[PDB]
């Protein structure tokens, strides 16, 4: 705009929580998709719902990780990420159904001297391959759940011999998207690039995607979030270079039905 | 009101240019595809184009049937010490992998399922003997009706199940079933368990597999010879076909780049280097 | 001729 | 209720909803859908067990996906009766369909057999 | 109860019709009629916030 | 004499139809339509000689 | 004119309650089953209810062939005793 | 009324729940004013509230008491008794401020040949007398807040002596309604009289009552539940009569401002 | 009823005959359908019908039997129980064909100190089955 | 009778 306005510069405000960014692509809203509530025409538990509004539905930081010349990507699942998150993971817990949309934000700065692209993938029923060649469809639910902190991809299958004691996790070969597919078709998938000459940051607003209209929270995940290394990162002549990414991320338009007495999973 | 046989669009005779205009500089990062025609970036004359995407709209991409199993049954001797072999079949299409494969291009499916059936048989002992021909009943037993444990107790009565008694050597045998999924649309991937496992219970106690939803997603085909034993063997073969009618598909996915490795996404080791070596210069 | 339900 | 006029009580009639620990004391079951049951007159009282689902239709066997929940019973305060009563008696319970209730697809059951 | 519709000619030997009626009371039971729509690919190949005009920078 | 009806559409791909001649004299050998109707529990949920008011008590 | 593919009833939407009329409260001795709906005991949203009994109409409920009897016949060679 | 409707026979459905009455004596609304949530034309935090409806908004029943011949009467203080009941406990301590109207069921139910009479009062600010002669307004936090289980009045002040470890807590005397005042007046505070011979429950309608608009739930009860016998337990001809009491509260009207990471207090 | 009709209290009168009671929980009409004479559109026997009315539609009490602990239940079939009742019975035995409605009124009384519950049930065609 | 599409 000739007052200034860019493609490049945004704000997002939900709740009490503000992002800022002059580094931006543009945004990326799902499927064209907006998040909505639940509409009476498409209906099902017929109790009244929670929607617990701007307490929920705000921007929680999760923990940074870090990218460097060796890293192979990490994962995330939603709504499991978020799980101890506010009176988020709380109205998760204490409700038998729940439903969610999400604006996920990923952050990564660096400088005009480094260079690197992270691919952002929003992936609808990410499911990804256990570690085993004896048994399939046997990552536990403790692994296949890491919460906040999430998980990584991997170069390389290594195969879980211990067959009296199974690692029971998943192996997700970076290439290969973590599911047997291969990852130049990833970008099918709501996406965003963070190109370190280009942007510092990622945009997506995600919708809520199922089979249907509310479901369990506590044991179905509806959206991964997957971040892979599409260039590798380099700066100046470094051997050692590291840049730091946060995710942060705020649930949208979230209702929740059949509540109870509180949840309390294992999950190690 | 475009539809699947519309002609696609005309091409429109371009000239030179010289602006500020750049069609051709774009920023994938974005997460947009630059929404490109040959006159954005060369000189073109017009043509009427007349090709149409009939054939690959989602209806017209699956209209056709797919072997997902093949059934085994027989009718042995009455003095055999082996039992009569009737068979047990859990509804999927996860036992074959084009069909899968192709389904597996999107996360959610609708449609109306079409089965048909191929029965052949053959003669099995060097004899001399024979066989008239054959009657199969092929059940549908869904989750929670009593499976049959003997190819002739009570459950094939069938009273409330559909059953299809097929004649040998006929016109193979063909149904429709509704989209008879429990939720909106059928899923081809649950990133989920079918139980939470509670602190308060044993590791045992809440455990379930990964990306399984109901145990009997829906139920099995128990197929049987209805003929009595004969003094001379005969065995048979079930081979069924599933055609998705009237299907609506949701979101995009991948298409599966090694061997399937269960009914799970799950790889085994030494499948997993799809593709060849060539050189970056080389045509 | 026809019956239309 | 089926004790005598003289005997008293307040009862709570509960349902949880699927997915957390199943009640098995009242400080449990009181979070979840409930109905204080005060005995009198009108000698029985409803709990409605209304439809909550993840899924359109549950299955009519055991179903981790499709379960339902669970439904339980507790004393309030306590059946207080005065003296020349008994003090122990029995409740009955029943089961029925509200209006807004479905089922499909046929199947035979397995609750009768032809054994030979 | 006839349903009437034209076929598209491929080679060719006014419009040709062909006709269908529908012999059972499930609609799962019906012929595929291969009517279909097309749609814009805009919801994957354009999914962000800000329309995209394809003369313009895409970013600016 | 063509009965033609409409189908309720479960999956789809305005309203379809579906066409039904009886070829025989005895309405025995028909088909069945399946056009049948509901009709309310009473009968058997409520069958009390006076009128049950859900809010009032049952018994007064 | 309710048919057995009709759609049944919409849950409609329900707030708080503090009052004299008590649904849930009842007599079973009178033999008539408490008429009751979710809204009469806890608070409801509005749903569009689309589900039907279709498929439990006594004509759909018995509309199978079910086997009732197994018939023995033979034709043996002329020469047979039996 | 002629189709039966009566003054003794309630239900009250808040949330997923329901409370039958067949023998109450009316119900009582506080000053008649029924609870409301707050007014633009008297705000003051200018955040977005979050009202979490009928996941906070429904009947949580506290722990059963004992009522025998020797009681000398209990009480509770609110919001502390609710403070953790489910997802209005959770909103009370994430949020700086709250303010909430209830919902005051208590049940007690005996048989037409015992007697005996509670006097079921609710004080707005009910602030108890102390143990010490040495130090005024020396109640400790954790003594003044009890949670659930409440406290006890008693028929006599002992005061306390161990001037070295005070026990820091209240000594509220029955006849003077814990707080220096005579119990005979304690009627002019919103109350209902549970009479065994004439009702087995009392109901109180609750608004939220205080100096402000909205304050710290916390640090702050803005009513006092006071259970006292008027007239004493008593059975056919035993000694040692007993009879349950319980308690159900539902909040009602309920919002919370000043969103934060949550309170963790020093209860013990 | 602000005139006092309750529920509760009901006199049902038959004939020369009342029945009263005070402690009455509504009354059943099986079926909703309340009893009638038949239709000519589905009469079949063509000889002019007998109808006894008042001689026969009165109230019959039946032997009084006795509740205990040990009591598992008791059944009556209709009109079987009725056969020696009256003109009803006379009528019944004097011809080949009969139809009738009933009003059944089980009565029992205790005391605000005793407790129990029967359930009392009108089965059609009600088959039971045999000792061996 | 006839629709035509
Ligand atoms: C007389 C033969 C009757 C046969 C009737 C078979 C009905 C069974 C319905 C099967 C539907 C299969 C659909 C495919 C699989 C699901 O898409 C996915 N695993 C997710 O739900
Ligand atoms: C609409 O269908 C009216 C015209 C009917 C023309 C003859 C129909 C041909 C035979 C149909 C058999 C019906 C299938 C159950
Ligand atoms: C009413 O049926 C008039 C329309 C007739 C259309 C053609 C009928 C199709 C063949 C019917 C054969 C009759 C069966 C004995």
């Amino acid at each position: 705009e000739a007052c200034g306005y860019s493609d490049r510069v945004l704000q997002l405000t939900l709740g009490n929580s503000t992002i800022t960014t002059q580094e931006a692509a543009n945004s990326v809203v799902a499927y064209g998709r907006w998040p909505e509530y639940l509409r009476d025409s498409e209906a099902n538990p017929v109790d009244q719902p929670t929607e617990p509004d701007v307490a929920a539905c705000r921007f929680y930081t999760l923990d940074t990780v870090s990218w460097t010349k060796e890293s192979r990507g990490w994962w995330w699942k939603l709504p499991d990420a978020l799980r101890d998150m506010g009176l988020f993971g709380q109205n998760m817990y204490y409700h038998y159904l729940g439903r969610s949309g999400y604006t996920v934000h990923v952050q990564c700065n660096a400088s005009k001297f480094h260079q690197g692209a992270l691919g952002v993938f929003a992936v609808p029923e990410m499911c990804l391959a256990g570690d085993s060649n004896t048994t399939t469809m046997h990552t536990s639910y403790q692994n296949a759940n890491p919460g906040e902190k999430g998980g990584t991809f991997t170069g390389t299958f290594t195969p879980d011999n211990n067959q009296t004691s199974p690692a029971r996790r998943f192996c997700p070969v970076d290439y290969l998207l973590g599911n047997g597919t291969l990852l130049g078709n990833a970008f099918v998938f709501p996406h965003q690039i963070i190109n370190l000459r280009t942007n510092n940051c990622a945009t997506l607003v995600l919708p809520y995607v199922n089979s249907l209209s509310i479901d369990s929270m506590v044991k179905h995940n509806n959206w991964g979030i997957a971040i892979l290394p599409l260039a590798p990162l380099n700066f100046a002549s470094e051997s050692s270079p590291e840049i730091p990414i946060t995710l942060t991320i705020a649930p949208m338009c979230c209702e929740f039905n059949g509540l109870r007495n509180i949840t309390l999973p294992r999950l190690q | 009101a475009a539809t699947s046989r519309d002609a696609l669009p005309n091409t429109e005779a371009s000239g030179p240019t010289h602006s500020k205009e750049i069609p051709a500089l774009t920023a994938v990062e974005t997460g947009a595809t630059n929404p490109l025609v040959p006159s954005d970036t060369v000189q073109t004359r017009h043509v009427v184009q007349h090709r149409s995407r009939s054939e690959s709209s989602i209806e017209s991409f699956f209209a056709r049937g797919a072997c997902v199993t093949i059934m085994t049954v027989d009718n042995p001797a009455s003095t055999t010490n082996k039992d009569k072999l009737f068979a047990v079949w859990k509804i999927t299409y996860k036992d074959t992998v084009q069909l899968r494969r192709k389904l597996e291009f999107f996360t959610y499916s609708r449609f109306d399922m079409e089965l048909t059936f191929v029965v052949t048989a053959n003669f099995t002992e060097t004899n001399n003997g024979h066989a008239l021909n054959q009657v199969y009943q092929i059940m549908y037993v869904p989750p929670g009706a009593p499976v049959p444990e003997k190819w002739d107790d009570y459950t094939w009565q069938t009273s409330s199940n559909p059953s299809i008694f097929y004649t040998y050597g006929t016109a193979p045998a063909r149904i429709s079933v509704p989209y008879v999924g429990i939720s909106n649309a059928y899923s081809h991937f649950y990133d989920g368990f079918s139980k939470v496992p509670l602190k308060d219970q044993s590791a045992a106690l809440g455990d379930s597999l990964y990306g399984a939803a109901s145990l009997n997603d829906f139920g099995i085909l128990a197929v049987r010879v209805v003929n009595d034993h004969n003094p001379t063997k005969v065995t048979s073969k079930i081979r069924v076909y599933l055609k998705p009618k009237h299907i609506r598909v949701w979101c995009p996915r991948p298409p599966r780049a090694v061997a399937y490795y269960g009914p799970g996404v799950d790889y085994k080791d030494g499948t997993l280097t799809p593709l060849s070596t060539k050189d970056l210069t080389t045509y | 001729g026809s019956s239309s339900t | 209720f089926c004790g005598s006029m003289m005997a008293t009580g307040k009862l709570l009639v509960s349902y949880a909803p699927p997915g957390a620990d199943p009640p098995k004391k009242r400080k449990e079951a009181m979070l979840g859908t409930h109905v204080i049951w005060d005995i009198g007159l009108q000698s029985s009282c409803t709990m409605v067990v209304p439809w909550i689902s993840n899924t359109t239709y549950r299955q009519t066997i055991d179903d981790s996906f499709t379960e339902g929940g669970y439904i339980s019973v507790f004393y309030q305060t306590r059946i207080v009766v005065p003296l020349s009563t008994p003090r122990e008696m029995d409740i009955l319970g029943f089961v029925s369909a509200c209006n807004d209730f479905s089922v499909r697809l046929l199947r035979d059951t397995t609750h009768i057999e032809q054994k030979a | 109860g006839a349903q009437v519709s034209s076929q598209k000619v491929g080679a060719h030997e006014s419009t040709i019709n062909y006709t269908t009626i529908n012999y059972y009371r499930d609609s799962a039971s019906n012929a595929a009629s291969k009517q279909d729509f097309s749609q814009d690919p805009s919801k994957f190949t354009e999914p962000i916030k800000d329309v995209l005009i394809k003369t313009a920078p895409m970013l600016n």
